[PDB]
RNA sequence: CUUCUAGUGAGAAAACAACUGCCCGUACCGUAAACCGACACAGGUAGUCGAGGAGAGUAUCCUAAGGUGAGCGAGCGAACU
RNA sequence: GUAUGAGUAGCGAAAGACAGGUGAGAAUCCUGUCCACCGUAUGACUAAGGUUUCCUGGGGAAGGCUCGUCCGCCCAGGGUUAGUCGGGACCUAAGCCGAGGCCGAUAGGCGUAGGCGAUGGACAACAGGUUGAUAUUCCUGUACCAGUUGUUUUUGUUUGA
RNA sequence: GGAGCUGUAAGUAAGCUAUGAUCCAGAGAUUUCCGAAUGGGGGAACCCAAUAUCUUUUAUAGGAUAUUACUUUUCAGUGAAUACAUAGCUGAUUAGAGGUAGACGCAGAGAACUGAAACAUCUUAGUACCUGCAGGAAGAGAAAGAAAAUUCGAUUCCCUGAGUAGCGGCGAGCGAAACGGGAAGAGCCCAAACCAACAAGCUUGUUGGGGUUGUAGGACUCCGAUAUGGUAGUCUGUUAGUAUAGUUGAAGGAUUUGGAAAAUUCCGCUAAAGAGGGUGAAAGCCCCGUAGACGAAAUGCUGACAACACCUAGGAGGAUCCUGAGUACGGCGGAACACGAGAAAUUCCGUCGGAAUCCGCGGGGACCAUCCCGCAAGGCUAAAUACUCCCUAGUGACCGAUAGUGAACCAGUACCGUGAGGGAAAGGUGAAAAGCACCCCGGAAGGGGAGUGAAAUAGAUCCUGAAACCGUGUGCCUACAA
């Protein structure tokens, strides 16, 4: 997948447009993504996962991953993906620019 | 079989543990076991001098769990009773 | 089986057609009897048939 | 794991399996009691018993 | 199972001590609310034990051991069934 | 799917009453006392059949022809210990299968030897206790059948037990 | 292949993973027990054994592994009546069983309802059913032919002939073939005469050589080539491709609405890619992808190319010999041929009888003569043709939950039945569980607030939510009327 743990961000669409974030997880399985800030929902809960009021957590819910556009590390300016055989090695590279990642 | 998958666990029971507190053991067993391979398996598992071993098999038991209904597996417990001048197993 | 040994002639089906040509289905059977026959350099008690048996060719 | 036990000799296989089997029989023991927290330890053992039959039969 | 010999045969008999003895069933219902009858159905369901008084008697009435109190009730006390 | 009949027939032979208790709630559950019913049974064994309905602890969504705090219902756990009981490692009847074989459009039918197959024959245990649930099975005593090893005492060594 | 992975299936635990996981593909190993089940039995998924080695136990008992069914083929050893021997027995070998694909095709056996407005011949129909043999196709197949042309040259299948010619209680109905046009294309072996070798007992069984036919052919007698082409073969190899994993694969950002933009407006970009799907709503430019370009270690498959292997000769004579015997044919009885005994050729089955062979034999729809065509009674043979349990890629003026498979949901299930067997119903929250913390009534369920959410009259009976039906309230009317 063009999303991977440990990737700074840019979100496309939602309530969360223009904002940024990195890949806390991704399940490809279903082709989504959580991403620390965006999509905060808020779970009423009950005590049984070491919460001793039960309580209202604040998390963050997937997003699929259609509506997410990766950053260039050494630009700021948001990107698409290509695919490179550099050093015989595959790595991501940007578009727009040929920065890596 | 090989001795040590004849033997499968033992059975942890109120009456059980008032049988380990009169010297002889319940153990599940392969269900295509024997009586005389369930006290060869506990000699050579303890060096323990078996005196007599008994054996139940059990029926598989009705279960269900929402629509989907079925059967315990079946299963095979020996009793193994055991000699004075012997060790007492310990679990 | 019932079978000639040599020629395979077994039973079969046919018709007995009436004045009327009402038709009912019989058996057909052939002409066999049992014979002390040479075979394979033993004699043996086996099926076979006159149309087998006229031409000599095979012995007792 | 597979590499030492392809270095490994018949007799040392052997005797390998035989302490794996121990094991799986005390790991039985204590997962029957409440006495066990590391459960893959089992499917580690009984994975690795069948890495050296395997061993076994493909020499 | 007993006997007979044919055969086979260098080991057999008793006393004592110790040891071994596999597999399936073993719960519970069972003149029934668990079996067969679509039902917790006034039906049917092999055999054994089956006490006492009176009595020929396992008949009959009331009881013993033991087991039951019936899986809708209350009142009113009409016709009619 | 919902009406109609209609909140009607029916609620499936028979005796229960009371006090207390549990409980949110009691004709219906529990304890107790009287009362009634069965008693060649409405009692105690047990084959088949059922196949978890058994025991414990919770529950009252549904089921139970009412209710229900209860149940053969639901949920979580547990429970069936055999050398001697019954059956097989023993025997066979009726009946079945059936090497080869015979007969036969095929397919197959019959049937010998030999096997299978109890409802029968043969075959070494029983007194008590014990669990919440198992009892000639577990426990304590006292045995019995078949067999093994060893010691002791005997007698048979090939006209040979 | 390159980072989340431990299925459905949440959730808890424990853990694995660039020391390259999960995942994907090929090959190999393990593959319990039943089942053809095959050591013997048996009420399938159970039981009991024999022999050899090894193991446990002081030793028995116990355990593991291997072998042990029947029948066929060959071989060997023993060996009865019964002497020779054979049968039989035993041991080694060899190849069969059984189910699939509710489909296709050869053969055996073979209906009836029905139609004929009844019905018996006839039809339905050589259908259904059953059974056997199978193969990827089968079957048929290289003329004892079709014709009338002196001519076409192996079978099969489509069109056509033609609903013709005929058959038929001359009724109902049944119904060709050839010519012609096309698809596909291929032809080969053997017995026999004779020759060489072996053997018993001049013939006569075996091996090899020879030779397969109709303008007759071959053997046999003479003339030369040693040739020349083909193959319907081989895990002989190589080579190339292809199937089974895959990789890459261009182009957009902002305003309005709104919970969300893919919609609207703005200017753009791209196209060997505007197929399709998904993404908070309708996206060529967000994603999967598409066009296009690359790619297989390993196992298969296909086609060529070389080696091996197998076939492959020419001209005169016919002195003589051979050219498929209980066969063709005939009688009787029956079938199939479009053809129902009819004038009934042709083919086949049963039974009985019963030819000649080159101046010979069969056919040309009774049959005779003439003419023409062909040479049976021995075998094989690909292709075009039929069908789909299945696999891959897909398509639809096909269905869209009473439809479409009986089955979109754990369906051949639950349930019914002794059994064969029959045989259902049942889909949709939301973009995302964010699925209602907390408070109140209540025993709980279920409500009411609060709160999430765009929306809760979207809260598990979950999108929409008709009607019947059950209610609540309200404007008008209604207790001398049929
Ligand atoms: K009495
Ligand atoms: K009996
Ligand atoms: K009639
Ligand atoms: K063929
Ligand atoms: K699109
Ligand atoms: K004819
Ligand atoms: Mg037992
Ligand atoms: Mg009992
Ligand atoms: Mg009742
Ligand atoms: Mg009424
Ligand atoms: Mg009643
Ligand atoms: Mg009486
Ligand atoms: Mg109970
Ligand atoms: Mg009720
Ligand atoms: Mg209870
Ligand atoms: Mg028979
Ligand atoms: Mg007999
Ligand atoms: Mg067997
Ligand atoms: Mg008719
Ligand atoms: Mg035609
Ligand atoms: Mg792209
Ligand atoms: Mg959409
Ligand atoms: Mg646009
Ligand atoms: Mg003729
Ligand atoms: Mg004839
Ligand atoms: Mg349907
Ligand atoms: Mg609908
Ligand atoms: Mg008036
Ligand atoms: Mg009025």
């Amino acid at each position: 997948m063009f999303v991977k743990k440990g990737d700074k961000v840019k979100v496309i669409t939602g309530k969360d447009k223009n904002k940024e974030g990195v890949v806390l997880a991704a399940f490809p399985k279903q082709d989504k993504v959580i991403v620390e800030g965006v999509n905060v929902v808020k779970k009423h809960q009950k005590p049984n996962q070491a919460a001793p009021q039960g309580g209202i957590l604040e998390v963050e819910a997937p997003i699929h991953v259609s509506n997410v556009m990766v950053i260039d590390p050494s630009n700021g300016e948001a990107t698409k993906v290509a695919f490179k055989e550099v050093d015989g090695k595959k790595v991501r590279v940007s578009k727009k620019t040929g920065e890596v990642l | 079989m090989e001795l040590l998958d004849v033997i499968k666990r033992p059975v942890i029971t109120e009456k059980s543990m008032l049988a380990m507190d009169e010297k002889k053991y319940t153990f599940e067993v392969d269900t295509r076991a024997n009586k005389t391979l369930v006290k060869q398996a506990v000699e050579s598992a303890f060096d323990v001098k078996v005196a007599n071993v008994n054996i139940l098999n059990v029926r598989p038991k009705f279960k269900r769990m929402g629509k989907y209904a079925g059967y315990t597996k079946k299963r095979r417990k020996a009793i193994v009773t055991l000699t004075e001048d012997s060790k007492e197993i310990q679990l | 089986a019932k079978v000639c040994y040599f020629t395979g002639r077994k039973t079969s089906s046919g018709n007995n057609r009436s004045h009327a040509m009402n038709s009912t289905k019989r058996t057909v059977k052939p002409n066999l009897q049992k014979v002390r026959v040479l075979i394979d350099g033993k004699p043996k008690k086996v099926w076979v048939s006159t149309r087998a048996l006229k031409s000599g060719k095979i012995e007792r | 794991k597979v590499k030492e036990i392809r270095e490994l000799t018949t007799a040392e296989m052997l005797d390998k399996e035989k302490q794996l089997k121990e094991e799986l029989f005390n790991l039985r023991f204590q997962l029957a009691t409440g006495q066990l927290e590391n459960t893959a330890r089992i499917k580690e053992v009984r994975q690795s018993i069948a890495r050296i039959k395997t061993v076994l039969r493909e020499q």
